[PDB]
């Protein structure tokens, strides 16, 4: 349903993607959620434009096609961790799908 | 010429049949105030009230037609309110059925003809109509909608 | 196509009257149609009473509300006018007429005259 | 509630000259205006409707013309045939009241 | 915002447990409510959503999983509930406690709209053997 990189990795202080892919994403968007082990996660993306508070500034979502991608610009220490895609399993469904997610390791 | 004016004016019949609670009028211009629903259209400004809570008891839409515009806080924020004369009181109990339904009207604001037609229409040319484009699809099935729920405001 | 009108000559005034229209070569189940009553005073202009809707609903004049009522009946194609509590001002030629798609009077009938005594 | 005003309260015309009629609105009823012409113990028949829209089988001659609150009725080339009394109607909102009307009398 | 679960362990193969997770600092009775899975060295897959009152608590279910748990709530005591019956190996991991909200972009969003999650707790962890 929804496929993900298996991992990417970035140099400290430079700018990647992360990109999701499916075929559930032509009808609706992809949030975004990061996980660090051993800490519950904090909430990354929302809908299209939406950054909940207590969220840096430093990255942003965006989707289109069949094609979502969050973009990470100036990656520090505290960046490393799992990141996961989620949206719906098939268009017009009630269920949610999580996908198996990207690990981002930030040198 | 107020829009807490025109939220009464369209809840009214709503209240006196039963469609939503008493007290809806109250937490809709809340809802309203807190999170505005003006819409900038390329053709015609539309503001679209609703609350998604749990106080309305059934399903229901009420339009009206203003002549003259009230300015409503943009749905996508913005600094320019929109002028709007249609407004469109939009009662349900389940997330499902409002965006269903906002799907709906999505499909009527971009037929332009339509708009240019509902601009200059009776109340009851405006009832034919949306019961028409209502009972068309398939879906949107146990909303009520009647004579009463379409009306001129002034 | 043709409308048709019966209802009494001759009443005593306050009793309430019945006029009775029968339609035929037209349906009154078809979406956008419907048909209402118009009163017209002898040496006077005309006036609309009240109409009704293919739905069932009903509008009626508010300067005549409490003595006009209206049953409609689909099946032998009909529609009675009861009028209750007639006074003397209340004598006029009636008559039955389609309301049409798009709002406008087609078909007439060709009117029934009724006097109180 | 929505009244009406017909003027002139009576007309005076001969065979063959062009005369019009007017109806005034007290409110913004748009198009939703027809005209209607009664012979003398005949049921009344429809002229035109929409405003400005002639009726199958009235002659052309008929013009419905005006905008808003005020609209109006131009007949050319009056005949024998096309004397009897005028009225307007308005469809905006029920009741659906009736102009007072006036009489056209052969000269 | 504070949510706290508790009532994992170790269940044999077949077996049953009762899992809660308490919520505070924002309201339960007007807001979805979601469990998520995590199996160790596993991405995450979605167990199941718990509905409001205008839903008539109606509760969705991961295919997976899909009529063998119940996921219940209990508001006059302020409790989110998941009973899980004849558990099996694939079930093992850690289980997070969500809150639900609603996004429909009017434009562009498709019916019945995506839904977003607010926050989610820090888990408790339930192993099978
Ligand atoms: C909605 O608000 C705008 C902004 O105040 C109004 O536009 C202004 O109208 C005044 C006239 O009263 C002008 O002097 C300003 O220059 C206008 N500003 C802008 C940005 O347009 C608009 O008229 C209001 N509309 C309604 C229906 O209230």
């Amino acid at each position: 349903e929804l496929t993900q990189e298996t991992g990417v990795s970035v140099a400290l202080g430079r700018t990647v993607t992360i990109t999701c892919r499916g075929d559930s994403l032509r009808s609706h968007y992809a949030s975004w959620y990061q996980k660090k082990p051993g800490q519950a996660p904090i909430l990354l993306f929302y809908g299209k434009n939406n950054r909940p508070s207590g969220v840096p500034d430093r990255f942003s979502g965006s989707a289109s096609g069949n094609r979502a991608s969050l973009t990470i610009s100036g990656a520090q220490a505290e960046d490393d961790a799992e990141y996961y895609c989620s949206s719906r399993d098939k268009s017009g469904s009630r269920l949610s799908v999580f996908g198996g997610g990207t690990k981002l390791t930030v040198l | 010429v107020t829009q807490e004016d025109i939220i009464r004016a369209l809840a009214s019949p709503l209240i006196k049949d039963g469609m939503v609670d008493e007290d809806f009028a109250e937490y809709v211009i809340a809802r309203e105030n807190r999170s505005p629903t003006g819409l900038q259209a390329k053709g015609v400004g539309v503001a679209i009230p609703h609350t998604l809570g749990d106080y309305v008891r059934d399903n229901a839409i009420s339009v009206g037609i203003l002549d003259k515009p009230v300015n409503f806080s943009g749905w996508y924020q913005s600094p320019d309110p929109v002028p709007v004369r249609v407004v469109f009181m939009l009662a349900g109990r389940t997330w499902d059925d409002i965006v269903i339904v906002l799907k709906w009207i999505k499909d009527v604001i971009l037929d332009e003809e339509f708009m240019k037609r509902l601009l200059n229409m009776s109340d009851e040319e405006i009832y034919r109509q949306i019961y028409t484009r209502i009972s068309k699809a398939p879906n949107l099935s146990g909303i009520n909608f009647s004579r009463e729920y379409v009306r001129h405001l002034n | 196509v043709t409308l048709k009108e019966s209802g009494p000559g001759i009443l005593q005034p306050s009793q309430t009257l019945s006029l009775t229209c029968s339609f035929s070569g037209f349906s009154l189940s078809t979406f956008g149609m419907g048909v209402g009553w118009i009163r017209q005073p002898s040496g006077k202009g005309l006036e609309w009473l009240a109409h009704i809707w293919w739905d069932d609903d009903k509008f009626y004049n508010p300067a005549l509300k409490s003595r006009l009522t209206i049953s409609k009946d689909t099946s032998k194609n009909q529609v009675f006018l009861k009028i209750a509590n007639v006074d003397t001002a209340d004598t006029a030629t009636y008559y039955c007429a389609r309301i049409g798609e798009d709002y406008f009077l087609d078909v007439w009938g060709k009117g029934t005259t009724v006097t109180v005594s | 509630d929505i009244q009406m005003t017909q003027s002139p309260a009576s007309l005076s015309a001969s065979v063959g000259e062009t005369v019009t009629i007017t109806c005034r609105a007290s409110g913004n009823i748009h198009n939703y205006l027809a005209w209607y012409q009664q012979k003398q113990g005949k049921s009344p028949q429809l002229l035109v409707y929409n405003a400005k829209t002639l009726a199958d089988g009235v002659p052309s001659r008929f013009s419905g013309s005006g905008s808003g609150t005020q609209y109006s009725l131009k007949i050319n080339s009056l005949q024998p045939e096309d004397f009897g009394s005028y009225y307007c109607q308005h469809f905006w909102s029920a009741p659906y009241t009736f102009g007072g009307g006036t009489n056209l009398e052969i000269k | 915002v504070q949510l706290v679960e508790s009532g994992g362990g170790l269940v044999k193969p077949g077996g049953s447990l009762r899992l809660s997770c308490s919520a505070s600092g924002f309201d339960f009775d007007n807001a979805w409510m979601t469990w998520v899975r995590q199996p160790p060295g596993k991405g995450l897959e979605w167990v199941g959503r718990i509905t409001g009152p205008g839903e008539g608590w109606s509760v969705d279910y991961a295919a997976p999983v899909e009529g063998r748990f119940t996921i219940s709530r209990l508001n006059s005591i302020n409790f989110l509930y998941l009973e899980m019956n004849n558990l099996r190996m694939e079930d093992s991991g850690l289980y997070f406690c969500a809150r639900t909200g609603k996004y429909y972009d009017f434009w562009s969003g498709y019916p019945p709209g995506e839904e977003y999650f607010q926050d989610w707790g820090r888990g408790t962890l339930v192993t099978v053997s």
